[PDB]
């Protein structure tokens, strides 16, 4: 007998998961821009530690890393269906405990809220979006090339290239 | 004895012809205008003297981003809202209908008089020459073949050739 | 394309050309 | 029906569930209706209880054959051109090897393609056009590309004539319901006026372009486009301008000759498809006849006369309803049109009529078993129709005590002898084979049948053929040679590159084939006529005309009372049938090649297809796939990565179809059913089934959907079997 | 690299496929076409499988005896895409062929009698409910499983 | 003319306009690249 | 459809893996091959050797008689 928007706290959480860890992720160029020097995929191995014990392995630098991320990752399903995480900035978002216009059931449309402070995460949304989808770009044009613009002396025209493998 | 056929939605097709040939007007006159010898000869070295070619293909991005944007957003709100589901008021939608577009919204409405109306004199323009264009472009638009077909020399395709008087092409005027 | 002098220094020509004795036909018998 | 008479629209129905008998495709949904709809969609118990309309519907979707047969030609005349070969072929018979179809290369495609003659990639013929092409009184590419919009102008015209019928408000009864003149008209002028017309345009231009064609030139080099007008200075290499004769009649000299004709019977050293100086003068000859005889007549009275003792009074009377049937006045035409075809089948391959045909081996037994095909596929129809006339089509029962009230009278009787016959033959007319087999696998000859052991002795030709090649010295006036050249009497000589006809010797192993095809053109009839006769009414079930001539079957009581109506003897007989042509086939390639296709070198010696390999080894049913199937076939088996391949590559579908057949022919109904739930079931539960309530086959459709499939499957395996056992080699 | 042999890196047996058989696609020495316009094995067919040469792409592809080449995919050495790649896409198609089998479908049931109105279609090929399947991101793959069909409907 | 929630109808077999064609342009991909047995990629 | 048309090549043509597999995790020794943890040695059984599978279950690729015939597409 349930008709239509259903959902309640489901995926709008996703989005803003993703726009988030989009953001955080563009956060990884940036660098190698101003003064350009080293990027593209650099198997980056991150930025290194002192000159004292290492030599390319010292092991997986990140198997042992994400088994703490794991408990403290499933803490927000340890929140999602039973709402719990002091802040209480995704969830719903903060101004406290509000937003229940859409965490007890009945959505249809609803925008939301939040911030004692001010506005929103609202002109943070945009800034979600256009970096997911920015990815898209940004791991779209690698398969071909990897550096953004100059000047007027021979590069912003499009002169020759290769195009995709056939 | 006749077709049954009268489309329901034949009021659309001819907003279409509004577009096809009023846009086809921006085509006669360009062309046939020429200049022929203006003082004399045209020369284009500008944007397209020495920086590899200029558009192509990249015209079509640059033609149609906007083009889009101006074709695209033409007949979605020529004028209908509401735009909602359920039951018929008859053309495939009409799901505006009895309602304008918002009960006690803001400005939808252009003008006076409760409706869209543009007044009633404003039939004497765009009735004979303008839906000429439709009538016009039919076989001043199907002057195309005359225009150029008949490939001048350079070419014969899957030669039959069948027939040789003399060439065919475009300048005005003919031969008789 | 591209120009370079002059769409012609001398004009289209000699490819209608008929003139003085337009003939040929009218004449040709 | 409803929306919306009579009188108040114009406004035609497009919407609203269904029409088909009335507590019609109901409102509740269903799928048995789809395959209703397209079948019995052509019918006439429904559409209107009244004749009238239904003769001004069939003399119009008669109509859109004509039109069809007319956009076909077309793609055969356009396609017969400038996707050539025939100009190359022309110039170049003997060498040749024709095609008109050729791919465009796209996936595997190509292999289909490969080189035919005149220079070229493609895939061939086995449709002799190229061949009554020869007749072109002209020749040219571009020409044939007249012929062929000349076809597509007899069409839309031939066609914008059934609109100018039933859609335009029709004619009425009295104007075929007054039959009273149809083929006076049809038989004088047409039936006459063409052949005779064809006469006019068959010595006119075709004779003399092939009468200086059987030498050599290259077309243009003879025959203009005009040329053959008032000029009749070119038809003086061919004889007369009748010099001094007017308009036949006699007050006439001949001191040295006697008009075209002059007769011939055999076959041109050159090009043997049988002479043109005679084909004038047969169609010429015909016409007259037809010209004088379409001249009957007004119609009883002439059946409404000779009567007898046990003869039929109702003979008289024989049918006011012979202007009131048509289903009668159908079923009667297919068994004439349709056995008055395959007696083509034989005047074709021991009496060529086109130019280039024995030597072109496959491209005239194609012919010979297409038609062939029609000549029976024609025939169980001709009988089906009897069955819908016997069942229903008048009203009452107004028609009365006659030769048919008689026939019926008895009828556990004519079909009561038949029978016997069958098994009569069957034993003498099968189980004959089979001794050979039970007895040379004993291994005895001694004693088998052999057209040596059993006796009959070197010699055959006492009987008839010998009395037809040799008959030009009667009444017979003559014309060296026959009528028939594979008739018994003298010659031999006939053509150049490989072989044609020549005599066709016989006696045993061509005496039982002869006979199985006794039998089984016998036992097939039987089932028809007991099926067509046993219409309406029985002792296993009388109350039996309350339906139609299909219904299922009856019910499981009286012990069976399942197949009975006659859909399904008409169902039952074609499956005999596919074997009755189908063996048919099988007898004369196995002759034709065993014995005459074969060929000349010096002193003649002959080397047919097979030396003869017939002799003593066709009488042993096994030797029928010892010397046929699995000899000839290895074609079909080798035929991989070629040009024809499409033969082996449909021979293993198709030769999969037929085996697909038996399913639908062997099996259940609720049973298809039972498990369509299952399936019903598993569909509901993801929410995704109901609409359209999906039901099994309907009975009588599953066996509809066997038998068409049996044949289509259990037919084109050969027509693949064939099509790669004279193209190369034969 | 596996059961079979290795790739077009070499492999022998393939070679001697490539070359006999096809070239002869020759075997016609001339017929005739010297400057001629259509009869075309000549060009391509042949060179359209043929100059397909040495390469072919290089693919790996493992090519047995005779050399006609085989299958593995068990997602190693080189052959992944040969299943998964091609199996994948096989997926998505399908199940977008059929979440609008299950679609327009269970838009139908309601309103006024709604008795076949699928012998006729209501938007051909649903042209409403069509890109719901790009417009599946996740999509069945969760409300599937919840609500909707949901065990309830079960 | 057509705006949201369902819209005009169609024929019996207008999938003989969706069997020839739709499928037809695939062809149309299956000479474009003339080959296939993997694939590269995008 | 592939031969006929004469493309031998082109033929889809599936090997049958799970197949010869159960076989070199026998006596199969075909043409080697490891397999992660056998090799071919290294560890072979370990726990078992010269009792049990001595000459039997080992009859291989045998061309005559093997026990098991060799198996692809
Ligand atoms: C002069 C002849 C001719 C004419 C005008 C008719 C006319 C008629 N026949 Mg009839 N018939 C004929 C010859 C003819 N028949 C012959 C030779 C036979 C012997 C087989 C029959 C056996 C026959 C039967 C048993 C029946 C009729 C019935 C009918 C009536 C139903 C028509 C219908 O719905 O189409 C029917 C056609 C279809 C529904 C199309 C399906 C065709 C399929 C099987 C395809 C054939 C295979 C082919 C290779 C497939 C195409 C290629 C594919 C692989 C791509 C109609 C009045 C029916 C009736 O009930 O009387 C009122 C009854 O069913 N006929
Ligand atoms: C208080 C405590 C603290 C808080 C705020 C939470 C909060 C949460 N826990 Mg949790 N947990 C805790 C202590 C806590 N836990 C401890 C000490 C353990 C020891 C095992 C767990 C073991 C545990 C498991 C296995 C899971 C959670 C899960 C969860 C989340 C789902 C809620 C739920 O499943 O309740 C349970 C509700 C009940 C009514 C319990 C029923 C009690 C019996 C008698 C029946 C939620 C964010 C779930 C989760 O987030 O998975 C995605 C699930 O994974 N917890
Ligand atoms: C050689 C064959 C042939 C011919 C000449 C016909 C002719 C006809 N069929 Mg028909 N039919 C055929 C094969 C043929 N059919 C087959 C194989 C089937 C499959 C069972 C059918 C199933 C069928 C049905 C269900 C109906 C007809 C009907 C008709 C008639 C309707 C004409 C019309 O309404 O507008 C002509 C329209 C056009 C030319 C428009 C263009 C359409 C395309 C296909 C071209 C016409 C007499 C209708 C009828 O009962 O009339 C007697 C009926 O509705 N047919
Ligand atoms: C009797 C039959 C009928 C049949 C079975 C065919 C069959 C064929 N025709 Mg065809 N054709 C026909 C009547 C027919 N035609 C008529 C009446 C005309 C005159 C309008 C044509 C004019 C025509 C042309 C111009 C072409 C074909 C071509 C073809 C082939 C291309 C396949 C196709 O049509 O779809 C895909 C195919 C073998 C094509 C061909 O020959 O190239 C291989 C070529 O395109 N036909
Ligand atoms: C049905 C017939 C067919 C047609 C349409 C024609 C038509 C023609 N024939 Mg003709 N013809 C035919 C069969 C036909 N023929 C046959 C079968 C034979 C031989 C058995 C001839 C032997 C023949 C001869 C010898 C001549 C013609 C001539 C002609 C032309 C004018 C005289 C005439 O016959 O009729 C019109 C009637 C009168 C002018 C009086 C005319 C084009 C003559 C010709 O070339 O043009 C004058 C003349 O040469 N025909
Ligand atoms: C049933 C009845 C009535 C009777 C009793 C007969 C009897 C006969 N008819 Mg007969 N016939 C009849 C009605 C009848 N006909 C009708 C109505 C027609 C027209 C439909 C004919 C057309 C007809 C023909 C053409 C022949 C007979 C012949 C015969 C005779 C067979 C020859 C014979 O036995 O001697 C032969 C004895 C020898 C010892 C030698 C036989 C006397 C045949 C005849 O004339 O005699 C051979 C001839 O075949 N009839
Ligand atoms: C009786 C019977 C038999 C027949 C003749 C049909 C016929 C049909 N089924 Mg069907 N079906 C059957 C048994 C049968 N089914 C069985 C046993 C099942 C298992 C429950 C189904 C489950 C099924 C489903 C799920 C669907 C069909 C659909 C259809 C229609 C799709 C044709 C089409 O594309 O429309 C014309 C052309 C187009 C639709 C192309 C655009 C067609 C009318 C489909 C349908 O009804 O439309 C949505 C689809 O819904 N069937
Ligand atoms: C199909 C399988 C299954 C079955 C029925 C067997 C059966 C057997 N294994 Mg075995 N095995 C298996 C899977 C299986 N294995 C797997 C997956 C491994 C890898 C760890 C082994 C590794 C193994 C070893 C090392 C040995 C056996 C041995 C044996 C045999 C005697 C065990 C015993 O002494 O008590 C017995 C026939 C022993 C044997 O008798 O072989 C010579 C011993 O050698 N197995
Ligand atoms: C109109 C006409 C005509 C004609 C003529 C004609 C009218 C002819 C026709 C003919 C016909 C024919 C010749 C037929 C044909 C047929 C066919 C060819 C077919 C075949 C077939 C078969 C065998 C079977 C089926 C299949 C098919 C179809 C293939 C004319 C008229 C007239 C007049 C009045 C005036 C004066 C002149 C005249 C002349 C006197
Ligand atoms: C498997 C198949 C097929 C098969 C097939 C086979 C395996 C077989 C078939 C057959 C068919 C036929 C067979 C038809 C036809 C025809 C014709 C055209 C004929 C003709 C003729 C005539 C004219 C008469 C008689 C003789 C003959 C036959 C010659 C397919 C499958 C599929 C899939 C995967 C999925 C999707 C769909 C498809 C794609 C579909
Ligand atoms: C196998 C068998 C069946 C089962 C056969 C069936 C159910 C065949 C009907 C299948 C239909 C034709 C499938 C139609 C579905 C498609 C047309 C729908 C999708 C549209 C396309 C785009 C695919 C019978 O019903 C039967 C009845 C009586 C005697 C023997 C038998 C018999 O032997």
């Amino acid at each position: 007998l349930a008709e239509d928007p259903e959902n309640l706290r489901w995926f709008v959480q996703a989005e803003l998961v993703n726009g988030r860890w989009a953001m955080l992720g563009v956060a990884g160029m940036l660098l190698p821009e101003v003064f350009t020097s080293i990027g593209i995929i650099n198997v980056p191995k991150w930025y290194a530690a002192g000159k004292e014990e290492y030599f390319a392995s010292s092991s997986t630098l990140f198997v042992i890393e994400f088994i703490l991320s794991h408990y403290v990752e499933i803490r927000r399903w340890q929140d999602i269906k039973n709402p719990g995480s002091v802040n209480q900035d995704p969830i719903f978002k903060q101004y406290s405990l509000p937003a229940g216009e859409v965490g007890y059931p009945g959505g249809i449309f609803n925008p939301l809220n939040f911030a004692p402070t001010l506005e929103a995460k609202e002109k943070e949304i945009a800034n979600g979006r256009l970096m997911l989808a920015f990815l898209g770009f940004i791991i779209q044009h690698n398969v071909t090339g990897k550096g953004p613009f100059d000047n007027l002396l021979q590069h912003i025209s499009d002169p020759w290239h290769n195009t995709i493998v056939q | 004895s006749d077709p049954e056929s009268l489309r329901w939605n034949v009021q659309a097709e001819l907003v279409h012809s509004r577009w096809a040939m009023l846009g086809a007007a921006g085509i006669f006159i360009p062309e046939f205008l020429t200049k022929l010898g203006i003082l004399n000869t045209p020369s284009w070295y500008t944007a397209g003297e020495q920086e590899y070619f200029t558009d192509t293909t990249t015209l079509f991005i640059v033609e149609l981003v906007f083009i889009g944007w101006a074709e695209g957003r033409r007949w979605a709100d020529i004028l209908n809202p509401g735009c909602v589901n359920t039951d018929p008021i008859f053309p495939n939608n009409k799901l505006t209908g009895t309602d304008v577009g918002y009960p006690g919204g803001l400005w939808f409405d252009p003008l006076g008089w409760g409706s869209a109306s543009p007044q009633k004199l404003k039939e004497l323009r765009t009735k004979e020459i303008k839906n000429g264009r439709l009538a016009m472009l039919a076989v001043m638009g199907a002057w195309f073949q005359h225009i150029y077909t008949g490939t001048g020399p350079i070419d014969n395709l899957f030669a039959a050739h069948l027939a040789d008087p003399h060439a065919t092409i475009f300048a005005a005027f003919t031969p008789k | 394309g591209v120009i370079e002098e002059y769409l012609e220094k001398s004009k289209t020509n000699k490819e209608l050309n008929d003139k003085k004795r337009l003939a040929t036909t009218g004449a040709n018998f | 029906l409803v929306d919306r008479d009579p009188i108040k629209t114009s406004f035609e129905q497009w919407a609203k569930p269904g029409h088909f008998s009335r507590t019609i495709a109901k409102g509740p949904d269903t799928t048995t209706w789809i395959w209703n709809l397209h079948a019995d969609a052509h019918d006439f118990d429904s559409h209107t209880s009244d004749l009238e309309e239904i003769s001004r519907k069939v003399f119009s979707a008669h109509f859109g054959q004509l039109s069809i047969i007319f956009l076909w030609l077309s793609g055969m005349y356009f396609h017969g051109a400038r996707f050539s070969n025939y100009e190359a072929w022309l110039n170049d018979p003997t060498h040749i090897g024709p095609s008109a179809q050729v791919v465009w290369p796209i996936v595997g495609q190509e292999i289909l393609n490969g080189d035919v003659g005149g220079g070229f990639r493609g895939i061939q013929i086995t449709s002799g056009f190229f061949q009554i092409w020869r007749a072109s009184g002209i020749t040219s590419e571009l020409q044939l590309y007249c012929t062929a919009i000349g076809a597509l102008v007899f069409a839309g015209l031939m066609l914008f004539a059934g609109w100018f019928h039933y859609h335009k408000a029709a004619p009425k009864l009295a104007w075929f319901q007054d039959v009273e003149s149809m083929l006076n008209h049809h038989l004088a002028g047409l039936l006459g006026l063409g052949s005779l017309s064809w006469a006019r345009h068959q010595v006119h231009v075709s004779l003399p372009i092939n009468q200086f064609l059987n030498a050599g030139v290259d077309p243009k080099e003879i025959p203009l486009p005009h040329e053959f007008i008032l000029n009749r200075d070119l038809l003086a290499q061919l004889y007369p301008s009748f010099a001094e004769g007017a308009t036949p009649f006699f007050t006439l000299n001949w001191s040295k000759y006697a008009d075209f004709l002059t007769f011939r019977g055999g076959l041109d050293p050159l090009t043997g498809g049988l002479w043109l100086t005679d084909i004038a003068h047969h169609h010429l000859a015909i016409a007259i006849l037809f010209l004088i005889a379409g001249h009957m007549y007004r119609i009883k009275d002439i059946l409404e006369a000779h009567k007898g003792p046990f003869t039929g009074q109702g003979h008289k009377g024989l049918y006011e309803i012979l202007t009131t049937s048509w289903h009668a006045q159908l079923s009667i035409n297919l068994a004439m049109l349709g056995s008055l075809t395959i007696v083509v089948a034989q005047h074709m391959y021991s009496m060529p009529p086109y130019p280039y045909l024995a030597t072109d081996y496959a491209t005239q037994l194609s012919l010979f078993t297409h038609h062939m095909w029609i000549g029976g596929f024609l025939i169980v129809g001709a009988a089906a129709h009897a069955a819908i006339f016997m069942v229903r089509d008048y009203d009452p029962t107004t028609r009365y005590n006659d030769l048919l009230d008689r026939v019926l009278r008895h009828r556990d009787a004519i079909i009561s002898h038949l029978n016997w016959v069958c098994i009569f033959l069957g034993f003498h007319s099968f189980g004959l084979y089979i001794h050979n087999d039970t007895m040379s696998a004993l291994g005895r000859p001694q004693d088998m049948f052999s057209d040596t052991a059993i006796q009959l002795q070197p010699v055959f030709a006492q009987w008839i053929q010998n009395t037809h090649a040799l008959a030009p010295g009667t009444t017979a006036p003559g014309a060296t040679a026959s009528t028939s050249l594979t008739w018994g009497g003298g010659d031999l000589v006939a053509v150049g590159n490989k072989v044609a006809l020549l005599p066709i010797p016989l006696g045993t192993a061509d005496f039982l084939v002869h006979h199985i095809h006794a039998f089984t053109i016998h036992v097939t009839v039987l089932i028809l006529l007991k099926g067509v006769l046993f219409a309406r009414s029985s002792r296993l079930i009388p109350d039996k005309a309350n339906l139609g001539f299909r219904f299922p079957c009856d019910g499981p009581g009286r012990g069976g009372t399942c197949q009975v109506s006659a859909w399904d003897h008409v169902f039952l007989g074609l499956f005999w049938m596919y074997n009755s042509i189908s063996v048919v086939i099988f007898h004369f390639s196995w002759k034709m090649q065993s014995d005459v296709w074969g060929t000349i070198n010096d002193q003649g010696v002959v080397t047919h297809i097979t030396a003869g390999n017939f002799a003593q080894s066709s009488i042993t049913i096994n030797g029928w796939l010892r010397d046929f199937l699995w000899a000839q076939a290895s074609q079909v088996i080798q035929s991989y990565g070629s040009s024809l391949s499409a033969y082996g590559l449909f021979f293993l579908g198709a030769h999969f179809v037929w085996a697909f057949s038996l399913m639908f022919l062997f099996s259940g109904r609720g049973y298809w059913q039972e498990l369509i739930e299952s399936i019903v079931w598993a569909h509901n539960k993801l929410k995704v089934a109901p609409a359209t309530q999906p039901r099994a086959l309907s009975i009588v459709q599953g066996r509809a959907v066997g038998v068409t499939h049996y044949l289509l499957g259990g037919i084109a395996t050969t027509w693949a079997f064939f099509l790669a056992r004279i193209i190369a080699v034969g | 690299d596996i059961a079979g042999l290795t790739p077009c890196k070499e492999s022998k047996q393939f070679a001697k496929r490539e070359k006999q058989a096809l070239k002869k696609l020759q075997a016609s020495l001339k017929l005739y076409a010297d400057d001629s316009a259509p009869a075309l094995a000549i060009k391509a067919t042949m060179e359209k499988t043929k100059k397909r040469f040495d390469n072919y792409g290089k693919y790996g592809l493992l090519c047995g005896s005779d050399g006609l080449p085989h299958l593995i995919v068990s997602g190693d050495q080189r052959h992944w895409g040969e299943f998964i790649t091609p199996g994948i896409l096989f997926l998505y198609i399908a199940g977008w062929i059929g979440w609008v089998g299950r679609s327009y479908l269970i838009a139908i049931r309601d309103e006024k009698k709604p008795t076949q109105k699928e012998i006729i279609i209501d938007v051909p090929l649903a042209s409403s409910l069509l890109f719901r399947g790009f417009s599946w991101p996740v999509a069945a793959y969760r409300e599937l499983l919840n609500g909707e069909l949901v065990d309830n409907n079960f | 003319m057509r705006d949201f929630k369902t819209y005009l109808s169609v024929a019996p077999v207008l999938s003989t306009l969706w069997f020839g064609s739709l499928a037809g342009l695939l062809i149309e991909i299956n000479r474009f690249f003339p080959d296939a047995l993997t694939f590269p990629f995008f | 459809v592939m031969l006929a048309f004469g493309t031998p090549e082109k033929q889809i043509l599936i090997e049958p893996i799970f197949a010869q597999w159960i076989q070199s995790a026998h006596g199969k020794t075909t043409y080697g091959f490891d397999i992660p943890l056998s090799s071919t040695n290294g560890p072979a059984l370990n726990a078992g050797r010269n009792i049990w599978l001595p000459g039997w279950l080992n009859a291989i690729n045998e061309n005559s008689n093997s026990l098991f015939l060799t198996i692809g597409p």
